[PDB]
């Protein structure tokens, strides 16, 4: 039972840690989306300029 | 024509040179978007693709 309790607490903490990765990934994805929009507009400007 | 006198040819030539000078003026002054189209041999490249 003591070993089972250790595993329960470890796995709960592991899931809590795992959620942080999703948070970081979503934040970085939003930043990348903004960079993508800027790149798209720059490409349009180059098409207009050439 | 042989019937015309010298003053007639003078008036004709005055009008002819007036119109030739007008042609030269049309060539020089006619400019588009800061480009004198009829003033120098060249080529224009229009981006019609992506």
């Amino acid at each position: 039972a003591n070993r089972f309790t250790s595993n329960i607490k470890g796995l709960t903490q592991a899931a809590r840690n795992a959620n942080d990765g999703i948070s970081v990934a979503q934040t970085t994805e939003g930043a990348l989306s903004e960079i993508n929009n800027n790149l798209q507009r720059v490409r349009e400007l180059t098409v207009q300029a050439t | 024509t042989g019937t015309n006198s010298e003053s007639d040819l003078s008036s004709i030539q005055d009008e002819i040179k007036s119109r030739l000078d007008e042609i030269d003026r049309v060539s020089g002054q006619t400019q588009f978007n800061g480009v004198n189209v009829l003033a120098k041999n060249g080529s224009m490249k229009i981006q019609v693709g992506a």
